[PDB]
């Protein structure tokens, strides 16, 4: 465990997001980071070092978020204007923009199949758009506040969704019916995602832990004593060996949960730490920040 | 203790053996010293290592533990509380300590080094096991409640304070625990009984948290709306008064000196207090009360330069932790006499806070950002950014539409239909301006062919 | 009034290559508000100063509030309030050298004014924004004041 590449000058301004593919359908070689200065960067990873693939210029304000499909060379990536933009990869060009305006659009994920897209709203709703034209299919209601984060199961499962005011959504995607919620949060849960089994659920809250789930009988699994500050990105290793977590305390962490001990620390950032992933095949770790740098640790 | 220090200086230049000098210095230093006492920390330290070979009590080893926690040394502090009850025989192994002073005050340190690190489990544990040697000690029930309040579990907190003051009913600490509950709750009736209960006996240290809630709270209501009804009722008058009755008393509290210096500042007296905001600005640092006191009196003064420095340096001396609302407070300043001269920086600036949070309150000012893009475009006329700032012009009366929801939507109302009646023939002049240097960079070719 | 410059700095350093003059000694400082860069001669006979000392500087443009900018003459008998009558260390000297981070095309953000308080120097080496008023051959005036 070590750094083996940074990427300085990867971007003019900060850093907001970042993703990486798992398998092996031209998303295991490409970065897609989203930036300050609103633009969405493709890199190619390849022999040891990072290049540009791409510079993508349709955003006219920061994109909070990007995510890749896991079954199609394509991206998606959404702004604070809430001009949802869908990108091929292999052109380079836009395949579609979602115009969820004025405001009403937030973070993306994929589904493993990549059928669905799905995001937070202001109102406090999950809305399920479709990949295939990009038109909203349905919507999920679970009253409240606003939707920070959301994240599908990588088997086609389940779906969950993360508020500020600590609600956790745990819902069936292929009926739309709300199957559980979750509170063991009264602050902001600014990341969750699924195993890589559908097991746990590891949430990253604004309250410096990082707490397991059993979304299969909602309890609580455990507590993993995580940073001293905002825990803002998790990320699972895709054989569900270790987890990767990032703070604002300008930090970065490898835990193995099997021991619940820190195997490494990064300080290699000397600024907040917003993106966190694994590689496709598991042995390297994409991390970006407020440093407009993308730092690559290594992995055994 | 000047001439405790001076005879302890002299019992040192007499001889540099001196165990009880030095552990009297290490125990004069952990109860009140740790600015100035930390290289003492290392002259009591080294000679002290020096006897711990010799003989292991424990008094030695607790206090190099406490002079390690208190300097920041948090593994050598608790490896030196571990050996207190390890390696110091006397404590508990097969002698008796004291009152429980050995080994539970370690379960205190180590516990507080656990509320440090974030070990929650092993500072409840030995907030446990100090509960287990001795019933009283209600202190570590008051810190449970701190981490129960930490955990934004509040009412857990309140119950930690209740069981608190069931070891102890009066006591001072858990009375300020549960009014500073209050206050951060807006429960200023709660907050006075708790001072009320707080001010039979205590006072002097204990009373002037409560005298500084009751000015908070009478500034709290000085900064809204209802002010006008409070000026009807002379509520500053008061606050000063019980500012200059705490300020009477102290002489290190620096919050009772700024608590004066911000009611200087909302009267007219304010030329003044700034005076007062360089007094505590000469007092000691690590205290954003005193640069955002000096923010607001350069915002109160329309010097927004000094008031943006001042806020950068609060914000990168504070900017690590809960923060958030600071940069809203500093892009409140930019507009404080119709400026729009200086949010073009401000512009990446405010809506630059992270990429999780809400961007519905703060979009007044972002329309007052917009305003000011759009007072750009219409005087550059270079094409390939007049349109993309009509695009976001038309996204900045999408944010108008929130922003109806109250006279700053009768004046952007005009400015939407001027502003998009501007666009109709700017787009047209940056048209021709591109016709124009089409025409020259043409000319200029013929004359390089030529 | 009239401040051309206003700061608390800590004496980080005292002449580090020995030292040349047996009565005056660059001080090396650093700021906290601020956070740029001071070098300066004082005498050591009538104003001493240690290591880590701490003070405050007024670089300003003339002794009065009420802002004449009168004379580069010395009259022993003014009564008249002066903002010297506040301070320990005062001194007069004219600002002889600016020197940038500027370029061909952009401006300059770093600056660093050199100053002569009659053969004692002094550079101020900071930012374009607050090393503002200052214009070269400009008379100035220092006002120390130690603080603890």
């Amino acid at each position: 465990y070590g750094i083996l590449f940074k990427q300085e000058q990867a971007h003019d301004d900060a850093i907001w997001s970042v993703a990486w593919g798992t398998n092996k359908k031209e998303n295991s070689e490409t970065v897609v980071t989203g930036s300050l200065d609103d633009l969405v960067k493709v890199w190619k990873w390849r022999d040891e070092r990072l290049d540009l693939q791409w510079s993508l210029e349709g955003h006219q304000l920061g994109v909070v978020s990007v995510d890749i499909s896991h079954t199609l060379p394509i991206a998606a990536s959404s702004s604070l204007d809430a001009h949802i933009r869908l990108w091929d990869l292999e052109n380079g060009k836009q395949i579609k923009s979602i115009d969820a305006g004025p405001v009403d659009a937030w973070t993306l994920a994929f589904s493993p199949d990549s059928q669905y897209l799905a995001t937070g709203t202001h109102v406090g709703k999950v809305n399920i758009f479709g990949v295939e034209s990009g038109k909203k299919e349905y919507s999920l209601d679970t009253r409240g506040k606003f939707i920070l984060s959301i994240a599908y199961s990588p088997d086609g499962k389940y779906l969950a969704s993360g508020a500020i005011d600590g609600i956790i959504n745990i819902f069936d995607i292929a009926t739309g019916k709300l199957l559980h919620t979750l509170e063991g949060h009264a602050m902001p849960i600014r990341s969750l995602t699924f195993s890589p089994d559908s097991q746990l659920l590891v949430t990253a809250s604004d309250d410096g832990y990082i707490k397991i789930y059993d979304v299969q009988h909602a309890n609580l699994a455990g507590t993993l004593s995580g940073h001293a500050s905002w825990v803002l990105n998790v990320a699972f290793c895709p054989d569900d060996t270790h987890f990767v977590s990032s703070s604002s305390d300008k930090s970065v962490k490898v835990w193995d949960v099997g021991t619940r001990t820190c195997v490494h620390t990064f300080f290699d950032h000397q600024d907040q730490v917003w993106g966190v992933k694994y590689n496709g095949n598991g042995s390297k770790i994409v991390s970006v920040g407020d440093d407009q740098e993308i730092h690559i640790y290594d992995c055994p | 203790r000047d001439i405790a220090k001076g005879h302890l200086k002299k019992v040192t230049e007499q001889y540099p053996d001196d165990v009880e000098a030095w552990i009297e210095l290490a125990q004069i230093l952990e109860q009140t010293d740790i600015q100035g006492a930390l290289s003492a920390y290392g002259t009591a330290t080294r000679i002290l290592q020096e006897k711990v070979q010799a003989d292991v009590p424990p008094e030695i080893l607790n206090n190099v533990g406490a002079l390690h926690f208190r300097l920041g040394n948090l593994g050598e502090a608790k490896k030196y509380f571990l050996a207190s009850l390890d390696r110091a025989k006397a404590e508990a192994e097969h002698d008796e300590h004291y009152y429980n002073a050995i080994s539970v005050t370690t379960s205190y340190n180590l516990a507080r080094l656990y509320e440090a690190m974030c070990e929650f489990h092993e500072a409840e544990k030995l907030y446990k096991n100090i509960l287990r040697e001795h019933p009283n000690y209600v202190d570590c029930y008051l810190r449970l409640g701190a981490m129960a309040r930490d955990k934004g579990n509040f009412y857990e907190a309140s119950d930690w304070f209740k069981e608190a003051l069931q070891i102890n009913q009066d006591h001072p600490d858990a009375w300020s625990l549960i009014g500073n509950l209050h206050l951060a709750k807006q429960e200023w009736g709660p907050g006075q009984k708790k001072f009320e209960r707080i001010l039979k006996q205590p006072s002097t240290q204990s009373d002037t948290y409560s005298m500084l809630a009751l000015g908070n709270v009478w500034l709290q209501t000085l900064h809204q709306p209802t002010r006008d009804r409070e000026k009807e009722k002379r509520h500053q008058d008061r606050a000063l008064a019980i500012y200059k009755q705490v300020l009477r008393n102290d002489a290190k509290n620096l919050y009772a000196a700024n608590g004066i210096g911000a009611v200087l500042a909302h009267k007219g007296y304010f030329r003044e207090a700034r005076d007062v905001f360089a007094q505590v600005r000469e007092a000691t640092a690590d205290i954003s009360d005193v640069w955002l006191n000096l923010a607001h009196i350069y915002v109160e003064q329309k010097q927004y330069i000094s008031a943006v420095q001042m806020y950068e340096n609060c914000l990168r001396k504070f900017y690590k932790h809960q923060n958030t609302e600071v940069v809203l407070y500093l892009a409140r300043a930019l507009f404080k006499c119709g400026k729009l001269q200086e949010c073009k920086q401000t512009l990446l600036k405010a809506r630059h806070v992270a990429p999780s949070d809400t961007v519905l309150m703060f979009n007044v000012a972002l329309v007052l950002q917009r305003l000011a893009t759009s007072v750009l475009k219409d005087e550059k006329s270079n094409l390939k950014e007049v349109l993309n700032a009509v695009k976001e012009l038309e996204l900045a009366h999408r944010y108008f539409s929130y922003l109806s929801k109250l006279a700053l939507a009768a004046t952007e109302a005009r400015q939407c239909s001027d502003l998009l009646s501007q666009a109709q023939y700017h787009v047209a002049r940056a048209r021709k301006q591109d016709e124009e240097e089409r025409e020259l960079r043409a000319k200029q070719e013929q004359e390089k062919e030529l | 009034a009239g401040i051309l410059f206003e700061d608390i700095f800590d004496v980080k350093d005292i002449d580090p290559e020995g030292k040349k003059f047996d009565r005056v000694s660059r001080l090396h400082c650093e700021s906290e508000s601020f956070k740029m860069d001071l070098i300066l001669d004082v005498n050591i006979q009538i104003y001493p100063v240690d290591l880590g000392d701490k003070f405050r500087l007024v670089i300003a443009s003339t002794l009065y509030e009420d802002g004449t900018l009168d004379d580069g003459e010395y009259n022993p008998t003014d009564d008249r309030p002066s903002r010297a009558d506040q301070f320990e260390y005062v001194m007069y000297g004219k600002v002889y050298r600016i020197e940038g981070d500027e370029t061909s095309t952009e401006a300059a953000t770093r600056l660093s004014a050199y100053v002569s308080y009659g053969g004692l120097l002094m550079r101020l080496q900071g930012d374009a924004n607050n090393l503002h008023g200052f214009e070269v051959d400009s008379r100035v005036y220092l006002l120390m004041k130690k603080l603890a």
